[PDB]
């Protein structure tokens, strides 16, 4: 029910539509308005959507939601385009949890990582074929020698 | 050419004056020529003695690879920290020294106290013994005290020291020698590009 609510497969289609039901199911009953994909639609874009739609609608009050939205966007996008490093699921997943219930001001954010990590949850293949870069956040200084760390 | 006159430490007769020898009254080629004889011996003669202090001296002796007497000696390289129990020592030691003498100053700690600015240490030797050649480093590289040994040469030889203690006047007129960092700065700003510290 809801673009803040997290994702179910056919399995919990047999679940009756009540607040307890689905809260036990791993999502939140919403709306009630239900919406249903498709093998044709990706997870990662339709999530990288939801978050670019979560990230933007922020108020900017507190920086979890401010600040931490705005980065999965950034990986969801870098994963949609093949640019993917290894550790993006990772922080994918600490976003998850750093942004859920009590951390945040509100509950905006709470609900915008419920999508994240379900599909996450369920469709992580999907998030793996994204990481085929290695990851590197620093260029090479000249005649600095780079402490490789193992 | 400058001079400064040391007619007859911290306070003392110090005037700039010309060339004595340039001045007409007292202009003489055979004394100009006696002048030059001794100050090329005296240049071509300087026997040290290295008081041995601190960590210094372990360089020095690295170059030297000897007066043991300071009344032997015509020039006294202090090379280590001037500790309070050992300044009188050293003055006592400079003071046992015979005219000519000069002071080759090596360190950080004999030039200004360098890292020890602490309540055992005087802040340079030129505190209480006048300095001839300063050489910066801590410590100083064996070569670096050949380069003092150098400039001490040059600046021997453009002395005007008394020819004779019973004639003329006795007064040292030291030359106003250009500074080495002027000297040198032209080709040390040329500089551009260095070797990349990755490499032995
Ligand atoms: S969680 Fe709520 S209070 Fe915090 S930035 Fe988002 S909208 Fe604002
Ligand atoms: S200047 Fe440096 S190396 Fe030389 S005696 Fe002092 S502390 Fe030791």
């Amino acid at each position: 029910g809801g673009a803040g609510t997290d994702f179910l497969t056919e399995a919990h289609l047999d679940l009756p539509m009540e607040f307890e039901s689905i809260g036990k199911a791993g999502s939140r009953l919403g709306t009630a308005l239900a919406m249903a994909v498709d093998h044709e639609i990706n997870m990662v874009s339709l999530v990288r959507n939801l978050e670019e739609f979560f990230a933007r609608e922020s108020c900017g009050w507190c920086t979890p939601c401010r600040d931490g939205l705005p980065w999965s966007v950034k990986i969801l996008r870098a994963l949609e385009r093949g640019e993917g490093q290894p550790g993006d699921i990772e922080t994918l997943e600490q976003l998850c949890r750093f942004l859920g219930p009590g951390k945040t001001f509100c509950a905006h954010a709470p609900g915008a990582v419920e999508p994240l990590q379900s599909a996450i949850k369920y469709f992580r293949e999907e998030f793996e074929a994204g990481i085929k870069q290695p990851f590197s956040n620093t260029h090479l200084i000249n005649g600095i020698q780079p402490n490789l760390l193992k | 050419m400058d001079y400064t006159l040391t007619r007859i430490y911290p306070l003392q007769k110090q005037e700039i004056v010309t060339d004595p020898l340039e001045q007409e009254v007292n202009k003489n080629v055979f004394m100009g020529k006696l002048n030059d004889m001794v100050n090329w011996g005296r240049k071509n003669s300087i026997w040290p003695y290295n008081f041995g202090l601190s960590c210094c001296y372990v360089e020095m002796v690295t170059s030297f690879t000897l007066r043991a007497s300071p009344r032997q000696a015509d020039l006294m390289v202090v090379a280590g920290t001037c500790f309070t129990k050992m300044a009188p020592v050293i003055q006592r030691l400079y003071d046992q020294m015979l005219e000519p003498k000069w002071v080759i100053s090596m360190g950080a700690c004999a030039n200004s106290g360098g890292m020890y600015d602490i309540y055992s240490v005087v802040q340079g030797v030129d505190k209480f013994i006048p300095v001839d050649v300063y050489i910066p480093g801590c410590p100083p590289r064996p070569e670096a005290y050949m380069q003092a040994l150098m400039l001490l040469q040059e600046s021997i030889g453009k002395e005007r020291r008394p020819l004779s203690w019973v004639v003329g006047d006795q007064g040292v007129y030291r030359a106003n020698m250009q500074s080495e960092r002027e000297r040198k700065r032209g080709e040390r700003i040329a500089v551009t590009n260095l070797r990349t510290p990755d490499e032995i």
